[PDB]
RNA sequence: GAGAAAGAGAGUGGCGCGGACGCUACGCCGCGACGAGUAGGAGGGCCGCUGCGGUGAGCCUUGAAGCCUAGGGCGCGGGCCC
RNA sequence: CCACGCGUCCCCCGCGAGCGCACGGGGUCGGCGGCGAUGUCGGCUACCCACCCGACCCGUCUUGAAACACGGACCAAGGAGU
């Protein structure tokens, strides 16, 4: 007979679009309360050093929490406890990088591998520029570029995080499920800086390359990236 | 270049077995179908076990 | 039956040659001639053919019975076909279509009876 | 009635110290020297012109004995206004120092 | 039906309308816009009635054949590709063709037609080039305009007219379009002084003269 | 009017000069064939600057386009005429060679028949 | 409302309510 | 599948994340409309200069 | 291919005869990351030589083996076919 | 403004249809122009020559060989884990 076969797959595959067009507006509305969220996060910096300065008093800011790492020196010829911890750090290839929470752990971790990187702390814009031109997920351990919110939806939903702007939203405000959204980026691949290095063997302090740039990386991701 | 060491990056398992056997290859020609076709792990297990060598098959006795 | 011959003569027939990194089979009841489970015409309860008359009009069509698997004098049964090329593909499309009889291979009887009456047909 | 391409010399190839890459020559075209001034030449049809032995066709005219090999003029190279540029089959070394053509016809104008 | 509008969106950039969904609903006013709810042919023949089946079967098989392509989306073909110009390329300018047997001569530009190429004619009785298409890209325009915003070209001269049929013989609605737009351009570049003698001389590189130095 | 093939790719060739076997220039009792030199010195081996190349697996040509000729077709090596039969369904790809052996009132009948069945025969005029 | 099983109802309300 | 860069495709910004639309359309319209008023301010400051 | 453990599952009551390729399953196809190498270990050779059992209703005085070649070619290569 | 109905119970205050454009799961043209029978066209490869860059002669013992370390004039056949 048919006539309420086709007519059940038809309610079936109706039922299924309408579920997926509530999620894209679900999205939608995600995105426009995280661009609240950083609009209120950017101006109460400001907002809260202006009234310590016409208070007469200093405000120290909130030390940052998410720094940006860069393996600037190669393979070859490697301390093996500096060898480790860029195994650790996931910085395999030169000109590889990966975001990296910080607390007292992590910072020690860096200082011992200070000479081979260059990290820092980046804003809002260059992460949004590392996850949409360079940013892939390790799915079933292989590397799939995201393409699509449904790459980061079917491994990543049960943290809540069901598109890319969730992705960016966790990395950049440290959530907790940074661990599992970082693990789920791969390592990124930058080309090398055009421009170039100043020199890559020495620190930056010193006019080099190496070590704690503070937010002088938005202008080496920039030109990596 | 990458910082992997290659030693271990070839599984040493099998995938058919080292028989000529045709009656032995025709039960891997249906326990391949019945394992990726399958969700129950059994047909796994017996795929695996079809692949295995006289020793690792060894002779079960009835008591 | 049809595996187990077919896994004795995967690379043991004397119809099989191998040359030039490709491979066939001579056999004569082979539609594209190519050496496959699918193709080979020896190995199956049924079967077709297609084959150029004796006389150099026309195609015989070769079908494999039902009954006589053993007795291989009286298993195929040879129909010859001398008309238009429209009517005689679609004298074989029927005859393998509609007799449900092994459908894996009416495209490839198609094929190759056009190949016949194009080789048929006075050349230029 | 007159001359509608600009001048240039094949200077070298696109090359290191201890290694040349023979797909991409460079290209130096007299009267530009900086590179503010190269910015014109860029995306330029340029042409290698040499004669031979026996004769070849010639589009649009009667067999005779030059020939040619075409190519674009890629990117500008180095502060002075030396250029490179892609040939489709590379150029013989004989070329070295000898008046390549760069056309006008590709034009940005 | 209902008489087709245009689009409600004005177009901000390209694949941006200037306003949202929910102005776009307000606009096209949908909160009272609700809805819900071959092969054969008989001919007689002279027997009974044969049913005779167009689009019959084919005759023959090729022995082996390719398979169907996968489907992309922005590849149109040239006859509706978007045309482009240049902005130093205005109707009236004069133009230095630089490829074909008129190369080196300076020309009156007409028009763009319908294919991409441009209209053409540095006029006959000048330097001898008749109503001829050319190429944008293989074209120098110098910055030297005139005013032919009041001259009718005839409307009947398309790519469709100036395409190679198949020795070449001059037709006479050639020489009659020739002279009718002559007419009508000669007297404009009589008014502006020793234009004429330009349009007759030609184009040269001669020594010390290089084109990135010379504006034109 | 050849006998075109069904499709007719672009054959990109990585490498066209062969691989000559080192200092196969020099003596005469070296043969060009390549043998990989298993030198402790050898300026081949651990593949020096300006050298002899080494055949690696990179060379390799594209699956869709080795074995190509350059008409498009795939050589098959024929001796008989019941060969070509074989060869009636593989019209469009594969062509035939006749064999050097073959005498030539048989190579005419091999023509002939390739002729009937519209195989392309890289060779059909050969001996006459 | 976005995600399948609790939202079922309300996707078929906003469907019945697209009429 | 080809993977295209959502800086520069705009459909592939918008698949990945449909605000991006009404983000660079009032950024448009804001910038568009502060070009204006800074246009009108010039030629009011210049009319004023003038007198 | 679909972000969300699991059925396009069954029962009881209120004209035109049509549809490409495939699948030597040891086959075919899709994803990712990867490629240094002496001594050495291992795998695959439709690389090569000689002879034997099978086999190609194989080839050959209408010219086999061998050898020569500024001829056409294939293979990353051992080599091979005209 | 990714907000659009009607109907009721409670509290604070599950199928609408069509057409179409496309920054949308990897290039197409539903665009063209020339030359071609005794001198022209294609053949990367293989024959000779020219030019630029590169470029020390192999085997072996060796921590290290182009070595002022030894073996080697050249060629054909035989020739060493059975
Ligand atoms: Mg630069
Ligand atoms: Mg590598
Ligand atoms: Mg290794
Ligand atoms: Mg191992
Ligand atoms: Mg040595
Ligand atoms: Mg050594
Ligand atoms: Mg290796
Ligand atoms: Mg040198
Ligand atoms: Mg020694
Ligand atoms: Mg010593
Ligand atoms: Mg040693
Ligand atoms: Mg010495
Ligand atoms: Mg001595
Ligand atoms: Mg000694
Ligand atoms: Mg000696």
């Amino acid at each position: 007979n048919f006539a309420e076969l086709k007519i059940k797959r038809l309610r079936k595959k109706f039922a299924q679009k309408m579920l997926r067009k509530a999620r894209r507006k679900l999205i939608y509305e995600k995105a426009k309360h995280y661009h609240k969220e950083y609009r209120q996060m950017y101006r109460t910096e400001i907002r809260m050093a202006r009234m310590a300065r016409k208070a007469g008093n200093f405000y120290v800011p909130a030390e940052p929490k998410l720094a940006f790492v860069i393996r600037i020196r190669g393979i070859n010829g490697v301390s093996p406890k500096v060898r480790k911890v860029l195994q650790l750090l996931r910085l395999r290839q030169i000109f590889n990088g990966t975001f990296v929470k910080l607390n007292k752990a992590s910072i020690n971790m860096l200082r011992i591998v200070e000479p081979y990187i260059a990290w820092g702390y980046p804003n809002l814009k260059s992460v949004n520029e590392l996850i949409y031109k360079r940013g892939y997920g390790k799915i079933n351990k292989k590397r799939i570029a995201l393409t699509d919110n449904t790459l980061i939806a079917r491994s990543l939903g049960k943290y809540n995080i069901i598109c890319m702007e969730d992705l960016i939203h966790e990395i950049y405000t440290v959530g907790k499920h940074f661990k599992e959204a970082n693990n789920f980026l791969w390592p990124f691949k930058l080309s090398s800086p055009r421009g170039g290095m100043k020199k890559k063997t020495t620190h930056f302090v010193e006019g080099g390359d190496a070590g704690n740039r503070e937010d002088q990386i938005n202008r080496l991701i920039r030109r990596m990236n | 270049g990458v910082d992997i060491r290659h030693n271990k990056d070839r599984k040493v398992r099998r995938k058919e077995p080292k028989s000529q056997d045709i009656y032995l290859r025709l039960l891997v020609k249906l326990y391949r179908f019945l394992a990726r076709r399958t969700n129950s792990t059994f047909n796994q297990v017996v795929l695996k076990r079809l692949f295995m060598s006289r020793t690792n098959r060894p002779p079960l006795s009835l008591s | 039956s049809a595996h187990l011959q077919w896994m004795v003569v995967r690379n043991c027939s004397s119809f099989l040659i191998k040359r030039n990194k490709q491979t066939y089979s001579t056999e004569p009841n082979n539609l594209k001639a190519r050496n496959s489970f699918r193709y080979n015409g020896l190995i199956h309860r049924k079967t077709v053919g297609v084959e150029p008359a004796a006389d150099g009009k026309g195609v015989v069509v070769v079908m494999k019975r039902r009954s006589g698997q053993r007795k291989p004098a009286t298993s195929y049964v040879r129909t010859t076909i001398n008309k238009n090329a429209r009517a005689t593909l679609s004298s074989i499309r029927h005859m393998i279509r509609k007799n449900k009889y092994h459908p894996d291979l009416r495209m490839a009887a198609i094929r190759r009876a056009s190949a016949i009456l194009r080789s048929q047909k006075p050349v230029m | 009635s007159g001359r509608l391409w600009c001048k240039a010399i094949f200077a070298g190839y696109k090359r290191g110290l201890r290694n040349q890459r023979e797909h991409t020559a460079l290209l130096k075209i007299e009267g530009v020297y900086a590179r503010d001034e190269t910015e014109f030449y860029l995306g330029k049809r340029c042409a290698y012109v040499y004669k031979a032995k026996n004769n070849t066709v010639t589009p649009g005219g009667k067999p005779n004995k030059t020939r040619v090999i075409w190519g674009k003029v890629t990117r500008a190279h180095g502060n002075s206004g030396m250029v490179r540029a892609k040939f489709r089959s590379n150029l013989p070394a004989k070329a070295i120092g000898h008046r390549i053509r760069v056309m006008l016809y590709p034009s940005r104008i | 039906k209902g008489k087709p509008h245009c689009s409600r969106n004005p177009v901000l950039v390209r694949g941006i309308g200037r306003y949202s969904r929910s102005a776009m609903y307000s606009r096209k006013a949908l909160y009272k816009r609700k809805y819900a709810a071959l092969a054969t042919v008989t001919k007689p023949v002279g027997g009974g009635t044969r049913v005779v089946k167009l689009r019959k079967m084919p005759r023959y098989y090729p022995t082996e054949d390719v398979p169907r392509k996968l489907l992309s989306h922005g590849k149109k073909p040239f006859s509706q590709h978007v045309r482009k110009l240049r902005a130093s390329i205005t109707p009236g300018t004069i133009l230095i063709i630089l490829t074909g047997r008129h190369r080196g001569k300076r020309v009156v530009f007409l028009k763009q037609l319908s294919s991409g190429l441009l209209l053409v004619t540095g006029p006959l009785s000048l330097n001898r080039v008749p109503l001829r298409r050319t190429h944008q890209k293989f074209v120098i325009a110098t910055s030297t305009k005139i005013d032919i915003s009041g001259v009718k070209i005839p409307k009947h001269l398309t790519d469709a007219y100036f395409k190679k049929k198949k020795k070449y013989e001059i037709t006479e609605q050639r020489k009659v379009d020739q002279k009718a737009v002559d007419s009508q351009i000669l007297p404009k570049i009589k008014a502006v002084p020793q234009l004429q003698g330009y349009l007759r001389s030609v184009f040269a590189l001669t020594n010390g003269v290089y084109p990135h130095k010379l504006v034109f | 009017a050849a006998l075109r093939p069904l499709v007719k790719p672009k054959i990109v060739k990585k490498r066209t000069k062969k691989f000559i076997r080192h200092q196969s220039d020099r003596y005469v009792k070296i043969k060009r064939n390549w043998r990989k030199p298993r030198g402790i010195d050898n300026r081949v081996r651990r593949r020096f600057k300006g050298q002899i190349l080494m055949p690696n697996i990179g060379y390799g040509s594209n699956k869709k386009t080795k074995h190509m000729l350059p008409s498009g077709f795939r050589k098959f090596l024929v001796h008989n005429v019941k060969e070509l039969e074989v060869l009636l369904m593989c019209n469009k790809s594969y062509c035939a060679e006749i064999a050097h052996n073959v005498s030539s009132k048989n190579r005419k009948a091999i023509v002939e028949r390739a002729a009937q069945l519209a195989i392309r025969v890289t060779n059909p005029n050969a001996r006459l | 409302i976005a995600h399948p099983k609790l939202g079922r109802r309300a996707r078929a309300r906003i469907a019945r309510g697209l009429r | 599948v080809l993977k295209k860069n959502p800086l520069k495709n705009l459909r592939i910004m918008l698949k990945l994340n449909p605000y991006a639309k009404t983000m660079r359309r009032n950024t448009i319209l804001r910038q568009a409309r502060n070009h204006k008023l800074r246009v009108e301010r010039a030629a009011a400051a210049l009319a004023a200069k003038s007198d």
